[PDB]
């Protein structure tokens, strides 16, 4: 699989033409208008898809993200940072070559959620 | 754009939401 390659399942797996991408591969979905999800390699072997989400909600929110920090053997889980404004900003690192347009939109659907709460498809 | 999963999609994204993330990825 490449990178591009697999931008286009992705992007058929949505259900959109095409999910363009910059100079440097970065590329993004708007989700309901107001949500942005971006796409970019960040190493030869590896891609990101990230969001910044809403500000930090309590110091309860903090131990719940912690909690939750830890090591795992499953691909595409999604890991909390904060930015410099106390925005959440959810991120998953994921191999390009073992992960499917599928596996990358339940990335994105879960993505969203977490922001709310703060081949053929094999969907 | 279409709606997937609930969701409404589109491929894009406003230019500052763009910057942010060229600042987020070019300080990784």
């Amino acid at each position: 699989r490449t990178y591009s390659s697999l931008l286009e399942e992705f992007a058929t797996e949505l259900g959109l033409e095409e999910i363009e991408t910059n100079e440097l591969g970065h590329g993004a979905v708007t989700i309901d208008k107001i949500w942005v999800v971006h796409l970019a390699p960040i190493n030869e072997k590896e891609l990101v898809a990230f969001m910044r989400a809403g500000i930090l909600t309590g110091q309860s929110q903090l131990y719940d993200i912690l909690r939750k920090n830890l090591f795992s053997p499953l691909s595409g889980v999604i890991r909390c940072a904060l930015d410099k404004d106390d925005h959440w900003l959810l991120w998953s690192q994921l191999n390009i070559n073992d992960t499917s347009g599928t596996q990358l939109a339940s990335v994105l659907t879960s993505l969203v959620d977490k922001a709310v709460t703060l081949r053929p498809s094999s969907s | 754009e279409t709606t997937f999963q609930g969701l409404t999609i589109a491929s894009g994204a406003r230019e500052s939401e763009k910057v942010f993330a060229q600042t987020v990825l070019s300080h990784v």
